[PDB]
């Protein structure tokens, strides 16, 4: 049967049943609906207690999912979601769920198209010229694309910037320049 | 990770055809087909592919089903479906399979027409227990002189021919069956031997020629060819020896006597080796698998003599194996070599020497013995092996030379195999003495001309040797008459 | 009990899940819906209530879903009296089609060895007749013997021969363990009892029971059949004082079976090929061959060499597990001399002059020396020795008897008969009657 | 046709991920966006949608996610009277700058053996003017033959010697196929057969093909260059009823490129560190070439022996599909003994008496009887000296020194190093002096009299001028 | 309490998976449920390999796995004399307990 | 370079075992399988394409060459072994040097009756 393989592949475990999911939606036409499920579900896990219920090894996985259930019957859940943890409690996969969360989201986020971009500096930036680069970067995607950007700071390169476009990068760090001018300067 | 989770199958088992009895291609690749479903196949059992191929579940695995393919997988996609039989493999048995060839699974491959007969036989049958045999006791006449004297073969024993590339092998199983034309042609029903032929991984040009020289010498008419050559499947090549030995066991069960021939049995390890090692199983010893002996033994196993409450009837198996550099150290020999009852061991350097068949008398065996003897050739035997012997330790001018003798009485020409009571003149005549006065470049002349001299004078003598089956006092006297005259007369 | 389901069948192991009640290592588990009875002995458990399993018999036809039951227990054997005559496989059931075997006790073919207050030190020598055997290294009541040797230097037809002398010289209800060995064999010796007298089908007197796990069985069988042969050996030493004999032919199929478990069993292989658990668990079961103060059971081990070397590590690992081994060399056997036992490679831990005396560890030692040295004098009598030390009709030559006859030759008392009148004869005195014989014809 | 994507490049081995329309096993697809032709053949499916390919030529460049696209059909080389004369590669193009190879007809390059009732039992020695072979393992027409050697030791010398003979006075569309082995000898030999004009370069009567796939080939097409050949022989073959020779050097980097892709495929090596295919695709390569009731294909290969091994799997596996197997030797190399045929190794399944005649089969016997009791003395002859032989063994190592030198030959493309011209000497000669010097007639001639001649006129004619000039 | 108690996870062949005991040391003697005891000697991070003074047979998967708190020590001293121990110093001559009154690693 | 353009080039190799050595441990390092001497599969390969690339071209493609000297240590004098039969299968030639003749004061210690060069005549002066 035909597989509908979203913008972005990940890999792993965790690639291959965000991947199902998402070919599973997209004949559907439920894929918000269900990353606002699979958020429930992650926060559903994330709370400590019967996080030890499911990750206990000696739980028998009829009475673990048993629990998951119960709970998944309690919030009324989409069958494709119900069946998603159901595969993953069969398949002894649980405890990476999390994980499997994390795939789906990064997917869905190239589906509405951003672009995670990351400056980092050796000065906490300013506002005014945060987002006069801000409006530099917008200019390199195009349109449909929005613009992640998580400018993190570290004092160790001695000024300029060092912009990470998805993959991209631009170095304009000067610590990098000195160490390029001394290389020219011995060489 | 995980061979069934593949992104298809957990796409759409989260989103929601039969899957007991139907099973579907997960991945194919170098004769191993994957298949997801199937809940209900058996271990071994033969499933069917949608490009009717066959194939045998042979890794029946948590989340799939290794299956092993008989044929090319071009024809095999991922995604195919594969039905269920229900069946284990079988392969039909009876008497309309002399003189045809067929191949591993009893399909006819001489394009005489497809097969006439009327049972079918599962091949994994296991064999017969304490209580249904009995002793070895009849003798199975190869008409080789060193076999059928110092090696000597009975009617459900297992006797291995083991030896290095071309040193004789298939020749001293094709004169074998060769000599059974004389008791198949007469009357006596019990004395007749029907033999089979197994050639695995070899040349269909070799089975060819190997059936015009069977043709040629009338030998096809009580003859079955079971032919798994080297572009075959491994799973043919693999289960080859288990149709012929249940085709024998045809006539083992119903009071008839049967031979087979694995030739050989390295070619058919290597088989399941190649299937091992891509089912992924954990390779042991020279990558061999674990159960490589279990292999062999249970395949070994079921040529027997069957007691008179069972019918009477018999298999005898001569399984081939082929050493490399005459290291019998290795594997899959020491296992055959456990197994059998004895091994005529072929040596390269006795075959350049002149000794042809190249037998090693020193290193060969029969764990039956003088019990598989009739009693003349075994009169004659005993004291020819003990003087062969003394003769190989000190190989005392008396011990040397009269060693040599015997030594070239041994020698024989391919495709002539002897009648026992030719044999056992000839041995007569050279051990009791008379070949002590002949410089041994000429007790092959010798040997030659006695026996044309006795066949064409001493029917009587003959005959009444092969009625009784000993060396009468009174034929003992015309024996040493007629050999006294003949090296009188002899130059 | 508790029941579990086939989930994966790879050649011979079988993996089984249970829902609730987990069963022990070593356990035998029953199959469900199959003619013949199918057990599995447990051997790993790999988590998520799945265990691992060695199928007892062929595993064709089984399904991915089926049944097994538990037997709550390893397997169990019916041992007592009432196997005396019979034939067993190595989970007890009869082989030999003559209805149930109808005991009042059933043991566990897996249970611990004697401890070291149980040892016994008591030492005494058992005569045979043989004198390659009684004399150079003779063998002890109650000590595990061993008899190695190489494909067809003779250690059945040696075990046949023990077989014959020993066990109908005995009162002490003889076990025959046929671990993997030809089945052709297997019905030549107990057709070859049944007439001797030693099995009785009729009116039951019988004192040898066979255990028969043969070549055509799964690997696991080949491996516990040896243990199922000890079980019945320990009941007729541990509840009827007895002293036992029992007879392992042969051994090395064991060692080789462990080899073949292994090799599927998820376990990295250790040398040449065998399994990491070579050692130990050929030790498990060789210790509970002993002398107890409550009995006794002295143990011929028949043992393949593969190969003639003796360096392979199932022979290397068994030679410290023996009292008196007598090594069957093929070297001797193409010389025509039978038995071939190996003179300078049988050791006894009996053949010290505080056991078996002053004249016979003499003519011990100076046979061996003889032998090894092997002045012209020196070569003629070495070779002497050599033919005296075959025995055939059959021999019996007692112990004073044959040092007497050793000695005679070894201070060269009968220089003058010729070399081959000591071959294949018994005592001193048939050699020289045979000496007469070929001296006055030739 | 189909449509997908590179997921994965490991030296040779391409992983593709296909969308929809998966292809069969074995079928060619070509990588798009490259300046050259690449193909890549299918040998897996990997689930997924994913396919594991081999790559026919380097896989540098290669980028994840580039198209490929799918031909619907394994590799299909031009078959045809046109390409005689011609060069071609593993995929069919020619690599001799003459132009596309303009045939009627394509075949795949994967096809099925001929079946059983098509084999031909025929057997009918073929004389190749080489001594030691003629007498000792004589070739048969239509018979695979096969010519086992280490790495130096004459292997391509005699197969060129008898191209030389066997071709030269052949008149059926001869194919050679060249794996794994030097381009300097491939160039080597188009040039000898353009001016021996075997190879015709204007107004086509050519009569040989040949097809090339070297040493700087990656594993992909060393192992299927000679499948290449093998189905230009084949086409030769059943479509006119040729008699065709095929000569295929060298054979053992078949399975040797098969086990440099195998690692890649992710599969358990077995014995040696080969694949743990080795045997069946032996078989299946093997199986097609074979003489049948439509035509004979005369196949000889040359096999090479890894360090000097020849229980090798890859060896000892070749030894069986064989008629006729010509063993070369180091240590009789290294006495200068050339062709460096192992006397003792070498056999042929027509050395019968019924075949080659009683004359024929009686002296080869012999030949190796004495042979084989020098060789088993070698060792106490070199242990305590000669002077303590017998009589009787002096006069046997004297004759088996003697016909152990008259083994050897001059041959005619080894001019470069023996010095001598080649000499074809044929059939009855060489049984005729090999009579004579088991007889006994020549006890009195130098042993290195018999060194590199032809027949034994020559023998004698050395040994007088020996005699008058020493 | 899973930092001073595991509970046994699989057992095969003499190893024995153990899930839990975050705080045990390298080569440190715990004691199984059925008495038994075990060394210590893979500390991986999902469980640790222990290697039982024992049988497999007794121990089975989910039993409890306490730990002492010191590495694998024997009694020492001039007690011992006269005496045949197991590998551990524990007495199996049945002369009774050994009066040891020193320890050493 | 100097191939393709005319000019006329050699090289030395000192050596190739060593360099079979460090692929051997790149290999052995990727967990590739192990052949004989547990050289990887494609060591021959390894040279191959290496040894291939010292050519001779004719008039038309430049007239240029390129001589490749490929130098091989060899244990106890073995040459039998797998890397040195492997070049031997790729080079057109050899030249032995022995330890008898190095020690015993001949040096070059070239061993005549074993060294060979296949192409050899075709390339040598007429007085020569
Ligand atoms: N008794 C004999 N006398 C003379 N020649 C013989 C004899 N036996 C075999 N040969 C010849 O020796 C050669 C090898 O024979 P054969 O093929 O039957 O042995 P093999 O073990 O099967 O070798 P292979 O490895 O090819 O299978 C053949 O040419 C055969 O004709
Ligand atoms: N009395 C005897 N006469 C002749 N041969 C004998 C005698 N006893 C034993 N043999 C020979 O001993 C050999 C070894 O037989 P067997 O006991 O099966 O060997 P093993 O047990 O060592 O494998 C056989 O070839 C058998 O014929
Ligand atoms: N018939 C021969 N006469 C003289 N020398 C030969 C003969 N055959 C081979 N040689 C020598 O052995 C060397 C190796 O030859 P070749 O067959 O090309 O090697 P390979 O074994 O790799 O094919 C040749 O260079 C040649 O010097
Ligand atoms: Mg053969
Ligand atoms: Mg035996
Ligand atoms: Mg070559």
């Amino acid at each position: 049967a035909k597989l509908v393989r979203p913008p972005v592949q990940v890999y792993g475990i965790e690639g291959r049943y965000a991947t199902a999911l998402y070919s599973a939606a997209s004949k559907q036409n439920k894929l918000e609906q269900v990353e606002k499920e699979l958020l429930r579900v992650a926060q559903i896990l994330k709370e400590p207690k019967v996080a030890a219920s499911v990750l206990n090894p000696y739980v028998k996985r009829s009475i673990k999912v048993k629990s998951l259930n119960d709970i998944t019957a309690k919030e009324r859940f989409s069958p494709l979601t119900t069946n998603l943890i159901n595969l993953l409690a069969e398949n002894g996969r649980l405890s990476n769920t999390q994980g499997v969360v994390s795939a789906f989201s990064t997917m869905m986020s190239v589906h509405r198209g951003e672009v995670p971009c990351t400056v980092t500096s050796a000065s906490p930036l300013e506002e005014a010229t945060l987002s006069e680069l801000k409006t530099v970067l917008k200019s390199f995607l195009s349109q449909g694309q929005v613009l992640k950007l998580e400018a993190k700071t570290d004092p160790s390169i001695l000024g300029g910037m060092i912009v990470r476009i998805g993959e991209k990068y631009v170095d304009m760090s000067v610590k990098t320049k000195i160490q390029k001018l001394g290389r020219a300067m011995r060489e | 990770t995980g061979t069934a989770e593949m992104s298809s199958i957990l796409e759409e088992r989260i989103l929601g055809v039969d899957l007991e009895e139907t099973g579907r291609v997960l991945s194919i690749g170098d004769g191993i087909a994957r298949v997801h479903g199937l809940r209900n196949v058996q271990a071994e059992e033969m499933v069917e592919f949608s490009s009717g191929l066959k194939g045998m579940s042979l890794n029946l695995e948590p989340d799939n089903v290794g299956v092993v393919v008989f044929g090319n997988d071009k024809l095999i996609k991922e995604g195919d479906i594969v039905k269920r039989t229900g069946a284990i493999v079988d392969v039909p048995v009876g008497e309309e399979l002399l003189g045809r060839v067929v191949d591993a699974l009893g399909n006819a491959i001489d394009g005489k027409g497809p097969i006439g007969s009327k049972t079918r036989r599962r091949v994994g049958l296991k064999a017969p227990g304490i209580i249904p045999r009995i002793s070895v006791r009849e003798p199975m006449q190869t008409g080789i002189k060193a076999v059928d004297s110092l090696v000597p073969i009975g009617r459900g024993q297992r006797e291995l021919i083991i030896g290095d590339r071309q040193t004789g092998k298939t020749s001293i199983a094709i004169d074998t069956i060769i000599n059974q034309k004389r008791f198949n042609d007469g009357s006596d029903e019990k004395k007749k031997l029907y033999c089979i032929y197994v050639a695995i991984g070899q040349k269909r040009s070799t089975v060819a020629q190997l059936v015009k020289r069977l043709t040629d010498a009338d030998a096809m008419k009580y003859t079955i060819v079971v032919s798994a050559t080297a572009s075959d499947a491994a799973p043919l090549q693999y289960l080859a020896p288990y149709s012929g030995c249940s085709m024998g066991e045809y006539f083992r069960d119903n009071g008839k006597h049967a031979l087979i021939i694995y030739d050989d049995l390295s070619k058919q390890a290597v088989a399941y080796r190649q299937m091992s090692l891509l089912l992924r199983r954990p390779p042991g010893r020279e990558a061999y698998p674990g159960d490589v002996f279990y292999l062999h033994s249970r395949l070994l196993e079921r040529a027997a003599k069957m007691n008179d409450a069972f019918g009477g009837g018999s298999l005898t198996a001569l399984p081939v194996i082929e050493t490399q550099a005459g290291d019998v150290s290795a594997y899959i020999p020491t296992n055959v070599i456990s197994i059998t009852d004895g091994q005529i061991f072929l040596e390269t350097e006795l075959f350049y020497k002149g000794i042809r068949p190249a037998i090693n008398v020193g290193l060969s065996v029969s764990r039956v013995g003088s019990a598989a003897q009739t009693r003349a050739m075994k009169q004659v035997a005993g004291t020819m092996k003990l003087e062969l012997a003394q003769y190989r330790e000190v190989a005392t001018q008396q011990l040397l030379s009269r060693g040599v003798r015997l030594t070239e009485l041994l020698k024989q020409g391919q495709y002539s195999p002897m009648a026992i009571e030719e044999q056992v003149a000839v041995i007569y005549a050279g051990v009791r003495g008379y070949l002590d006065k002949l410089e041994p470049s000429k007790i092959t002349k010798f040997e030659n001309a006695f026996l044309s001299h006795v066949v064409s004078q001493h029917q009587a003598l003959l005959g009444t040797i092969r009625a009784d089956g000993k060396i009468s006092e009174q034929s003992d006297a015309k024996l040493k008459e007629i050999v006294t005259n003949f090296l009188a007369g002899f130059e | 009990a508790a029941t579990g389901r086939i989930v994966a069948v790879i050649g011979a192991v079988v993996d089984v899940q249970f829902d609730e009640g987990l069963p022990p290592i070593l356990n035998a588990l029953e199959v469900q819906g199959r003619e013949t009875r199918l057990v599995l002995e447990v051997a790993q458990h790999l988590g998520e209530s799945t265990v691992r399993t060695i199928a007892m018999d062929g595993t064709e036809g089984l399904v991915r879903g089926q049944k097994v039951l538990d037997s709550g227990a390893p397997i169990k054997i019916p041992v007592g009296p009432e196997t005396l005559g019979r034939i067993m496989n190595v989970i007890g059931e009869p082989i030999d089609e003559r209805g149930p075997i109808k005991t009042k006790q059933f043991a566990p073919i897996h249970a611990e060895a004697p401890e070291f207050m149980e040892m016994s030190v008591e030492q005494e020598i058992l005569v045979t007749g043989i004198k390659v055997v009684d004399l150079l290294a003779p063998y002890a009541k109650g000590g595990k013997i061993g008899l190695f040797g190489g494909a067809g230097v003779g250690k059945t037809v040696l075990i046949m021969e023990l077989i014959n002398n020993v066990a109908k010289a005995h009162g002490g209800y003889s076990v025959f363990a046929g671990v993997g060995e030809r089945t052709r064999e297997g019905n030549d010796l107990y057709h070859e009892m049944i007439e001797s007298g030693v099995i009785n089908l009729k009116d039951a007197t019988s004192k040898v029971a066979l255990v028969y796990g043969q070549m055509n069985e799964p690997p696991g069988a080949r491996a516990r059949v040896a243990l199922t042969g000890l079980t019945v050996a320990e009941y007729f030493r541990d509840q009827e004082g007895q002293d036992v004999l029992l007879f392992i032919d042969n051994i090395f199929r064991f060692t080789q079976a462990g080899s073949e478990v292994s090799a599927l069993l998820g376990r990295i292989p250790s040398a040449v090929g065998y399994q990491p658990t070579l050692a130990t668990d050929m030790g498990t079961m060789q210790e509970r061959i002993t002398t107890t103060k409550k009995g006794s059971i002295t143990s011929v081990q028949a043992i393949y060499v593969p190969a003639d070397d003796l360096t392979d590590p199932a022979p290397a690992t068994t030679f410290a597990h023996l009292d008196a081994t007598t090594v069957l060399s093929r070297a001797i056997a193409e010389l025509g001399i039978y038995p071939a036992v190996d003179p300078l490679d049988s050791t006894s831990r009996i053949m010290d002059p505080n056991i078996v005396g002053s004249e016979h560890y003499d003519v011990a030692r100076g046979v061996q020396k003889i032998l090894q040295d092997y002045d012209k004098l020196t070569v003629s009598r070495a070779r002497k020795i050599q033919r005296f030390l075959s025995q055939p009709m059959g021999k019996l030559v007692p112990l004073k008897e044959t040092i007497k006859g050793f000695q005679q030759i070894l201070a060269g008392e009968y220089d003058h008969l010729p070399e081959q009148a000591f071959y294949m004869v018994g005592p001193i005195e048939e050699a020289v009657a045979k000496a007469d014989k070929l001296a006055e014809e030739h």
